[PDB]
């Protein structure tokens, strides 16, 4: 209807605060109602009603609870900060609980203790954490000081608990033994969505809480006290970027070899995505190809020609700039820049083939699909197209296209030049 | 040609005259907002008469399309700047070019 | 306290100064083991001196 | 040989190798969440104003920041560094974006010019104010109470986007929403209103700084941990029905 909300002239005035439902309000906008209600369903237990809760174990129905793991900020140190040799220790207080363990990383998404390079335990569950799961010590609440310490020499991994040294099933101080040092040790911490903590390295003695107890007769050091300066920390980050080459994934390769061609592709079933940035941008109608192997959409495809901004890789498929010059009146003028397919092939159907000259055509397989803008002041750009597949052969890839990247001018045949990777 | 855009004018009166120190703090830039020049980081600012045919003609033509206290953004062209030859070592052929340009004072 | 920590501590040196080792504390505490193993008396002097 | 050869590496410059440091700045917001889904809408038209004193470099570069108009968090985040953008860490900083400094704007380090009279920067005492457009985009702002025509399309609003505000060092400014808060000097125009109404209990709502990872800590180092949004589940009220 619109009563005081007609949101273009609102003819009738007095908009209120009950709009929005009783979940904002409260009693103090319900006490004449709901004592009525209340007195006739009271009744209603007069007439004899049966009716239990549906969310109780009793009436069992309540299956709609499930973890939600997201954003386990492995909050950590410098690499160059590290150390092989010597005892160390450092505290870390706590707000809250919940999935959050702490402990030591090595330098190498993947929480801790799931790979042979970070040693850790929980205090949602009280368990260590390197390649596996076991138990130890006991759990912990706000206000809860964890004291993680090591002696690089002789490998005795302990952690004290407001002078509690906590103890395996065994009942033995050390919890973690017999770890190569190789490239050190670094302070880490991972912390679940609605999880807070806050750590003290060596920054002040005074500042730390319980060190006098279990660190300093027992030869353990700080981290940070020599160091007269801001001791540094990142972080497992948001958005991807491009930095190394894997050689090593799930399984996919990289090579190079005569039109051109390269050697990749999975078996796993690559339910999820991927990414792909080239190193190198070569240069020395333009038809030069990218090949892909599940041709005839195993998957539907989305193919966009895209700039460098991102934020996601999931399922948010089909959710994706225009000049409107106004004359100080309001009806737009001069829009012709305007917002600065789902098909290809390699195998079973066919390829993808670039274009250049300002002008475009991006399209698959020599059939016209009415490509729409022409939209170019400036883009660099390496190859990165990512999809899904039923996982056959899972990968591949490919003047001509190699001439709108560098100086010199449109010629076919690329020569060697020693980076091609 | 200089195609003069203003950011926070003065008088828009005291345009500048022949013999005139036309002392400024500009902060030029390239295309594609690479930056190849500046005047603010040195705390030196620049001077030049009108006519004496010092600089390219792009910043006289700018101030003579100025007045004082005026903040403003020229937009040069290949024609008036280096060209196709272009600056060895910083400018490249055939670029346009971008000024943060603001007079202040005359002498 | 470090008069308390004196009081504690005394009464379990003269205990360890004696319960070092012994071959019949090795055999009386096995056989007390295999019926209810030596007592953890190293362990209680460490608790202690983590304190003092 | 050596001054030939020196003479002939300089001139090639697509060998040459190019850097710009940058003025550190940080967004803002205030409590609000726009929230805005389709099926039980409140207020497709929002107002707010910002008043400002001082822009001045005192002792800094004049390269300084200040902008407005809204950005796609579905394109951008609140980081404090990054981007092949130049960076400049604040609002109209992704592509897929705008933002009102006065004159122009700078999609994603495009200008685009701003038909208003007057064209002038966000100086000392200018009023800036704010309205909403989102099934045919033209987003409208207005200085002073004076026509800023040729407002922005296609900007990407499938959806939602985020309330921001962004500003370098050398800045002295206030919010205006309602009540003492705001002493709106340009009312909400016809079919707006004055952006305070979503008030909700449990706090008095007030600025959050754009959900920083950590502020100017002093005792220790907090790692203040992952607060996704007001919600882990989403973000969106819940008109229960």
């Amino acid at each position: 209807q619109g009563w005081t909300y007609g949101i273009q002239q609102d003819v009738k005035n007095r908009r209120n605060p009950r709009l929005v439902p009783y979940t904002l309000l409260d009693d103090r906008t319900k006490k004449s109602n709901k004592d009525s209600l209340r007195e006739a369903v009271r009744t209603l237990l007069g007439y004899g009603y049966h009716l239990e809760a549906p969310d109780q174990d009793h009436a069992s129905r309540a299956e709609v609870c499930s973890g939600t793991g997201e954003r386990f900020r492995i909050f950590r140190a410098e690499k160059t900060y590290a150390v092989k040799a010597g005892r160390w220790y450092f505290e870390f207080e706590a707000v809250t609980a919940g999935d959050m363990r702490v402990g030591w990383s090595r330098p190498g998404d993947l929480e801790l203790g799931s790979d042979d390079r970070a040693f850790a335990f929980d205090g949602f569950k009280a368990q260590r954490w390197h390649q596996g799961n076991e138990h130890y010590g006991r759990s912990w609440q706000a206000g809860d000081v964890v004291g993680c310490m090591v002696d690089m020499n002789e490998h005795t991994m302990m952690f004290t608990l407001n002078g509690e040294i906590l103890l395996d099933d065994s009942g033995s101080e050390l919890a973690f033994k017999d770890f190569d040092v190789g490239d050190g040790f670094i302070p880490v911490c991972s912390l679940g969505v609605a999880q807070v903590g806050r750590m003290n390295f060596g920054k002040d003695v005074s500042t730390l809480k319980y060190f006098t107890i279990c660190g300093l007769q027992e030869g353990y050091e700080p981290f940070a006290v020599n160091t007269n300066r801001d001791i540094t920390m990142w972080l497992s980050k948001r958005l991807p970027q491009f930095l190394q080459v894997p050689s090593n994934h799930e399984h996919i390769e990289v090579t190079r070899i005569d039109v051109t061609q390269k050697s990749f592709g999975s078996q796993n079933n690559n339910t999820d995505i991927m990414f792909y940035r080239l190193s190198m941008p070569i240069e020395c109608t333009y038809y030069y190809s990218v090949r892909i192997f599940p041709g005839q959409e195993p998957a539907n495809v989305w193919v966009g020609w895209i700039t460098s901004d991102f934020h996601q890789y999931d399922t948010g498929f089909d959710l994706d700039v225009t000049v409107t010059l106004g004359d100080e009146k309001g009806k737009v003028h001069e829009s012709i820049k305007r917002s600065n397919p789902g098909q290809g092939r390699n195998n079973s159907n066919g390829l993808e083939i670039g274009c250049v000259v300002g002008l475009l055509t991006f399209i698959a397989n020599g059939k016209e699909l009415s490509t729409y803008y022409q939209v170019e002041p400036s883009t660099k750009l390496f190859p990165a197209v990512f999809a899904q597949a039923t996982s056959p052969n899972v990968f591949q890839f490919e003047g001509l296209f190699k001439s709108e990247h560098k100086n010199p001018v449109p010629q076919c045949p690329p020569r060697l030049h020693v980076q091609f990777l | 040609g200089v195609e003069i855009e203003t950011i926070s004018p003065g008088d828009g009166r005291t345009f500048p005259k022949k013999g005139q120190t036309c002392v400024v703090h500009y902060t030029g830039m390239l295309q594609n907002g690479k930056k190849f020049d500046s005047s603010r980081d040195r705390n030196k600012p620049f001077k030049f008469r009108i006519g004496k045919q010092e600089v390219i003609k792009g910043f006289e033509e700018g101030a003579a399309q100025m007045s004082l206290g005026q903040r403003a953004k020229l937009t040069c062209t290949p024609d008036v700047a280096y060209g196709a030859t272009g600056h060895p070592g910083v400018i490249p052929p055939n670029a346009t070019l971008i000024f943060d340009v603001e007079l202040l004072n005359l002498e | 306290l470090p008069i308390g920590l004196n009081i504690c501590a005394p009464g379990d040196q003269e205990l360890i100064a004696l319960a070092k080792n012994r071959f019949s504390l090795k055999d009386t505490e096995e056989e007390v083991r295999d019926i209810i193993l030596g007592i953890a008396n190293v362990l209680f002097h460490l608790e202690q001196k983590s304190k003092y | 040989n050596q001054h030939l050869i020196c003479d002939n590496l300089l001139p090639g410059r697509d060998l040459l190798l190019q850097t710009r440091l940058v003025n550190h700045v940080s967004s803002m917001r205030p409590n609000i969440f726009l929230g805005v889904s389709e099926g039980s809408a409140q207020y497709k038209k929002w107002y707010y104003e910002l008043m400002v004193d001082h822009t001045e470099p005192f002792v800094t570069a004049e390269a300084t920041h200040l902008r407005v108009g809204w950005a796609s968090t579905e394109g951008y985040s609140p980081y404090p560094g990054g981007g092949e953008e130049w960076g400049g860490n604040g609002v109209g900083d992704d592509l897929f974006s705008y933002g009102f400094d006065g004159l122009h704007l700078w999609s994603g380090c495009i200008a685009r010019t701003v038909s208003s009279p007057n064209q002038h920067l966000l100086r000392t005492d200018d009023v800036i104010s704010c309205c909403l457009d989102l099934s045919a985009p033209s987003i409208s702002f207005r200085i002073n109470g004076q026509p800023v025509q040729g407002m922005f399309e296609n900007f990407n609003i499938d959806g939602l986007f985020f309330p921001v505000v962004s500003f370098s060092a050398g800045i002295k400014v206030r919010f205006l929403l309602g009540g003492r808060h705001g002493e709106f000097k340009f009312l909400p125009p016809p079919g707006y209103a004055a952006c305070y109404e979503a008030v909700l209990p449990k706090e008095k709502l007030k600025v959050e700084h754009s959900r920083e990872y950590k502020q100017e800590r002093t005792y220790t180092r907090d790692l203040l941990g992952p607060t996704v949004s007001l919600t882990q589940a989403a973000f969106t009220p819940v008109p229960v029905d």
